[PDB]
């Protein structure tokens, strides 16, 4: 399952 | 900040003339991501070529293969076209049904 | 047995051709099942395994959003490198993204993985401990402190923990059929004549899987390998793996090279001569 960065670096 | 890619031509199957195989072109460990593969038939474009999606290793360097069917004869020579900003030049490797 | 998830994601910055290209790729262990693609007719998450077709519309939909999500933060992220280094607004970057996770033949988390790349160079990476970062440059050091602030470290946890595992299991139930599969390699030693002093011994591992493997050549038990050539492993195209590894031997003693073979399908390693 896909998981998402939750902002820039 | 930039990687040569490793280039290899061969057959999903040992070849024999006559029988369906496939071609595959397999490129590997370069960088960054932007490649021209082609593979040739007598020195000519072949169309119908399907290809990996781009992905890459523990480096982050990147792998694609690039294969057709294909029914290889006594006479047909089969080859491998690679482009990219590592080469001064586009690379061709000639199918070899031993190496 | 051991297993793995894994994503592999590339963004790559195109200034005066358009939005950047962003690809994500799915593999369990290394049989890649998924797919997201922005220069695809359609791109959405769609599947890579026949055994994937088997997921309805909620999986692929819910994945598709999560997908464009890391897409605009990947622009973002691009940018944000672009100021970090004071590179030219012109120029083409990229920035990789791997994760997932490793579990063990008991079913529990081994490592988890969530680390970065700009330009092809290690630039933050989540520690196994899951907790810490390890920063490659100043720059990703300005990252760290802001992701460590925001509290990033136990989130990828719960993910890795959690949702990887979980979902890891799901495929290996999937792909039950094809995924447990073991194949020990088929090999061989062709010869090849050189000179008129040396001759050329290629040691051939054929329709392997996983891609995990050894071949090296050694002359009279001890080793040899600087002078050795090793390509490096290549999908066969039908799930299997190839490899082979060659010396040059002068003429008449090909017999005293001995080609030696691990494998995890070769419960006794192999040995071979031409």
């Amino acid at each position: 399952y896909y998981s998402i960065i939750p902002h820039s670096i | 900040i930039q990687r040569t890619p490793k280039i290899q031509v061969y057959s999903r199957h040992p070849a024999e003339n006559g029988k369906s195989n496939f071609l595959n072109c397999y490129v590997s460990g370069f960088h960054p991501s932007d490649i021209e593969v082609d593979l040739l038939k007598n020195g000519e474009r072949i169309e119908k070529v399907e290809h990996s999606d781009l992905s890459f290793s523990k480096d982050w360097s990147f792998y694609l293969l690039y294969y057709t069917e294909f029914t290889p004869t006594e006479k047909d020579e089969y080859a491998c076209r690679v482009n990219h900003v590592t080469l001064s030049q586009p690379k061709i490797v000639k199918w070899d049904r031993d190496m | 047995g051991p297993h793995s998830l894994r994503y592999f994601v590339t963004a790559v910055s195109r200034p005066g051709l358009g939005e950047p290209r962003f690809i994500a790729v799915g593999y369990v262990d290394d049989t890649q099942f998924v797919r997201f693609d922005s220069d695809a007719d359609n791109p959405r998450f769609e599947p890579r395994a026949p055994w994937m077709e088997q997921e309805g519309p909620e999986y692929w939909e819910e994945q598709t959003q999560r997908a464009k999500s890391d897409e605009q933060w990947f622009r973002v992220s691009l940018r944000t490198a672009q100021r970090y280094y004071n590179q030219s607004k012109g120029g083409s970057h990229t920035f990789q993204r791997m994760f997932g996770c490793d579990v063990g033949s008991d079913w529990r988390l081994l490592r988890g993985y969530h680390q970065f790349a700009y330009d092809g160079r290690d630039y933050i990476a989540l520690n196994e401990d899951l907790k810490t970062w390890t920063a490659a440059d100043t720059a990703a050091l300005i990252t760290r402190r802001k992701w460590e602030q925001a509290g990033d470290a136990e989130y990828y946890r719960a993910y890795l923990e959690g949702e990887c595992v979980e979902w890891l299991r799901r495929y290996l139930e999937l792909g039950n059929e094809t995924l447990l599969r073991t194949d020990s390699p088929k090999a061989h030693v062709t010869y090849h004549p050189r000179s008129q002093v040396d001759v050329t011994l290629r040691c051939w591992a054929l329709g392997f899987y996983p891609a995990d493997i050894t071949l090296t050549w050694q002359l009279n038990g001890e080793d040899l390998t600087q002078d050795m050539e090793l390509v490096e492993t290549r999908p066969a195209g039908d799930g299997t793996f190839q490899k082979w590894a060659a010396v040059v031997v002068p003429l008449g003693k090909e017999q005293n090279y001995t080609c030696h073979v691990h494998h995890k399908g070769l419960p006794e390693p192999l040995t071979l001569r031409w």
